[PDB]
DNA sequence: TCAATATCCACCTGCAGATACTACCAAAAGTGTATTTGGAAACTGCTCCATCAAAAGGCATGTTCAGCTGGATTCCAGCTGAACATGCCTTTTGATGGAGCAGTTTCCAAATACACTTTTGGTAGTATCTGCAGGTGGATATTGA
DNA sequence: TCAATATCCACCTGCAGATACTACCAAAAGTGTATTTGGAAACTGCTCCATCAAAAGGCATGTTCAGCTGGAATCCAGCTGAACATGCCTTTTGATGGAGCAGTTTCCAAATACACTTTTGGTAGTATCTGCAGGTGGATATTGA
């Protein structure tokens, strides 16, 4: 097996998932394109607050996706699957 | 007693639309949608005070709740008026 | 008691004004002098609905003790309603009149509530709150009805609910020493001038 | 020598300061926060009637019903944002089906 | 790069968090792209917010308002 | 034909459910609020709710019919109907 | 009769035909009723505070649009 | 300069579980629930006030605000600790 | 001499609520019962929440309290839940969930 | 069924970070007291608009049929996961300066109050006029062949 | 493709329900002029924490293979839609109340200001103790046999 083990195991945590750094350079990335062209600095926990709500959002919508895998009688999941739970909420 | 937005929709529409009218169902979607937005904007302008410790809305505060609520290009625009709108009072 | 007649008691509480509230409460005599004297009056008049209300729970008030309420309210402000007069012709003691109109009544409508008093002058007053046969009756629209004993004449209220005006005549006609019923050429508000000319023609014909 | 013509507007200046005033929403209110707000409601206000206008025209009829209203609306992308979670009485819906 | 520094086991761990078993292979780029969307979104206000206030540093208070706005109140930080 | 129909259904706004049925069913729900009083309703209240629910209902039925869609069948199952309130909260 | 019941298969079958729905399974008649109960419910229970607050037996529109504006739900066409 | 709620949430944790601490991140948690929920309310009270033409806020709008906001069986016991409280205030 | 805490019953601050009410334009006047009911509330709703975050600490055999408690706790109950719907709990994961 | 291997599960040990406790303090925030004032409760009353019945005809109800679709089975090729060996990128740690935050002045802009003029909402009584319903004529696609 | 039948468009006429236009009015509200006040901008300084570097190794990357699953093609029986005849419930109308909404009074509860306690937040400094990681050590299912 190995998926359940490893489900069973990242259900029962807490942490964070994504890299640090990576998602940090991401986000500044992102911001110097708004700004006008100039470099913002970023307190660390305006950064953590981010990430913990990107990795929720994530996890809320593959949970909400893969209803719609089982649904259409499968087990792999499909972009499709999130394509149709982003227009059902209504994003 | 009663007050609304009747008047200066009207003054619009014949500004845009000169040969066209509009029915009384539908003048009050459009007061609705008025008193709606009159909300959104002077709530968000409430709150930018209090976050910032201000006891005073101006036309700062306006421009950025217009900033943060409308979408993309209708925000420029509306900025573009509100602001030629000032700068012309301004100067009488 | 039930959640549907501590309403119906708030409400009607909240109706009287304060100068009078305590000459109503005494008449009503559900609740002792002592648990009178135990409240206080002049405080706003939610809070003292409140107290009063706590009374009654501790208490067992039932449908009818705020049917009686109801009756001595009426008997002060007549005035609120607008009463009609109807005539009995063609023609018991007090007990098998109220028995008979009451089993009337229950007879043509399996839900109703029914309640009497006396008054001077060998009247009675008489409320009904008017149900169906699948349905529960409705409290706040009732039918007042004043009938004097000794007189073949009854005073009517004006409910804002019809239907049921035929039924309640031949209630009437029957549980009386009667057997038909007409409805008089006078109508006000005012209760007691219908009642002093009505007695008027009545003695002097 | 009123103030929405002093701007340039149709709409009420001081309506709009006198709303803010009683509304709780400061201890004060500046002078060109109510005409910023004015004309913004204005431009929003004339941007939905021309496409109320052009619909009615389309369908070949003078007159704006709240049909009119809400085919303007959801046709185009940035009204149907803003207006996402509202409904329009007498509106009904657009058009739409699809194949298998 | 930069969005391919979100790492196809990273988006695994994410989605066996969520209860998937299992994962076609044209989801790292789909999940990227929805991500990308919604950083957008929230880092703008907070931009905005932070320039209301004339000060070039952002903060967790303009963080969570803007999530706030988005209506995803979050705990934790202020 | 269910073509013609659903052509005809979208070019109209009226109201599709009856007033009365509407009308007693909003009653029977508010008295269980109210502790057995009778209370009035304005003329102008009940077409609101009622324009309000009919709207719910249509949206629904959209987004439900795009999850039969996505499972490969043509005909509406109340499975497809739970799932997306589910899905939208 | 049970006043439900008055939500009738016709204007079932027309509502979902407004959505699009080409063909419809006999048991959405009664999942249609009990979803229709629920959204009554919940705006009817608030409609009636705002009402009682104000010591009034009428339901007006504006404490139907403000329970509605609650539930995340605005209207326009009403006042 | 700053002020929290840490003191009374220690308190009432100490009154149900005495056994029991509470980290300094979850604290922050309780703090932002108390924040929230204070809102909540308030701005709820300040509507009902609008809508009814008052300038004042009492304790019968506090009253149907949380019966607006809060679900069920929660939002009868908040009503009967809310009503104790104040009248075992008044009584002294 | 005395507070106003201790006249209501409560381990809230009654003051303070006050002088938020006052300073957060809610309206013009405000009553001297409104902050008693509001602090009653709050205490009423931490009371709960801690209640059963230590429930669940002791399950899981812990002596001290932690975001994940709180996140079990209100996704365990079917009030709290709808009350904070839209609410994200950091450090708090999710409830375990296969299938 | 057998069972070694993971694997699970429990149990014990040590220690490091994070909690809880005590003392100081000082400031800023809440309490008590007295005065004045204005909002809201209490009571009247009147007109609007909500509710209750009645009469009928239009939409819904019930039955049958047949054509369409949902659901289960079989088969095969594509595609996912698992394992193993590399190595590259993240993590941790530390000197450094830029920007947030506090304190002081002052000056420009907002509130307060009185007079006066303008505007808007509502009613009476019109007069159009736009859009809907019905009627009729011309033209095409799809049903079945 | 042939073709009649609905059906599709288009044009027309008629009319009536609803929109624009005047009058008028008078009540409410907005504007103009002085005066006073205080909130926020502008300037200076300080120290905190956020950017920017350099090593170490642990997680990510790439290749290959085996098996699991998605998707397409059959087939059968269940079930939904369409059509027709009938009758019951909704729609429309007219008649009364009763409840909302406006008005007046007054009284009770709120703002305001000043003087006095008290409580809470922050800072050293203390210590202690909870839980995490490690490792021992007992004991279970599991996919290959």
């Amino acid at each position: 097996q190995g998926w359940l083990k490893e489900i069973r195991k990242l259900q029962k945590s807490t942490h964070l998932l994504i890299r640090k750094l990576p998602f940090s350079r991401l986000a500044r990335e992102i911001c110097v394109k708004f700004t006008r062209g100039v470099d913002f600095n970023w307190q660390a926990q305006a950064l953590l607050a981010l990430q913990e709500a990107a990795e929720a959002f994530l996890v809320h919508l593959f949970e909400d996706a893969y209803l719609l895998t089982l649904h259409a009688g499968r087990v792999t999941l499909f972009p499709k699957d999130v394509q149709l739970a982003r227009r059902i909420r209504g994003l | 007693r009663k007050e609304s937005y009747s008047v200066y929709v009207y003054k619009v529409l014949k500004q845009v639309h000169p040969d066209t009218g509009i029915s009384s169902k539908a003048m009050g979607i459009m007061n609705s949608f008025v008193n709606d937005i009159f909300e959104r904007i002077a709530g968000e302008a409430s709150r930018l005070a209090h976050y910032n410790k201000r006891s005073t809305i101006t036309s700062r505060e306006i421009q950025t709740a217009v900033r943060l609520l409308l979408p993309g290009e209708l925000a420029k625009h509306a900025v573009s008026e509100g602001t030629k709108a000032v700068t012309k009072y301004t100067s009488s | 008691m039930d959640e549907t007649v501590a309403e119906f008691i708030k409400r009607t509480i909240l109706k009287i004004p304060m100068n009078e509230l305590t000459t109503i409460l005494k008449a009503w005599d559900f609740l002792s002098e002592n648990q009178l004297q135990t409240v206080n009056f002049r405080q706003r008049k939610e809070s003292v609905v409140q107290h009063l209300i706590h009374l009654c729970e501790e208490k067992r008030a039932s449908i009818s003790d705020a049917a009686l309420l109801d009756i001595i309210y009426m008997q002060f402000h007549q005035h609120q309603k607008v009463w009609d007069v109807f005539q009995m012709s063609k023609g018991f003691d007090m007990k098998q009149f109220k028995n008979s109109f009451k089993k009337i009544l229950q007879r043509a409508l399996k839900n109703v509530t029914v309640s009497f008093r006396e008054t001077e002058e060998n009247a009675v007053w008489i409320r009904i709150a008017w149900g169906t046969q699948y349905t529960k009756p409705n409290q706040y629209k009732p039918t007042y009805v004043v009938y004097y004993s000794q007189t073949p004449y009854a005073f009517t209220s004006s409910s804002m609910l019809r239907r049921n005006t035929p039924l309640l005549g031949q209630a009437l006609t029957i549980a009386s020493k009667h057997h038909q019923i007409v409805k008089m050429d006078l109508r006000s508000r005012y209760l007691d001038s219908l009642k002093a000319i009505v007695f008027k023609q009545y003695n002097q014909t | 020598k009123s103030r929405s013509s002093r701007a340039g507007l149709q709409f009420p200046v001081g309506r709009v300061h006198r709303l803010l005033r009683k509304g709780n929403y400061a201890e004060r209110v500046g002078a060109g926060a109510p005409v910023y707000l004015a004309a913004v409601l204005e431009y929003l206000t004339a941007e939905i009637l021309e496409l109320a206008g052009n619909a009615a025209r389309d369908n070949k009829k003078t007159r704006i019903i709240p049909r009119h209203l809400q085919l303007a609306i959801r046709n185009d992308e940035e009204l149907n944002k803003l207006l996402g979670r509202v409904t329009i009485a007498q509106g009904g819906v657009l058009p739409n089906i699809q194949a298998v | 790069d930069n969005i391919q520094g979100i790492t196809k086991p990273a988006i695994r761990r994410l989605a066996r968090r969520g209860g998937v078993k299992r994962i076609s292979g044209l989801i790292y780029e789909e999940t990227r792209g929805v991500l990308k969307v919604f950083l957008e979104n929230v880092i703008r206000d907070a931009v905005t917010y932070t320039e209301h206030a004339k000060r070039k540093t952002v903060t967790a208070m303009d963080v969570v308002y803007a999530l706030k706005r988005q209506g995803r109140t979050l705990y934790g930080f202020g």
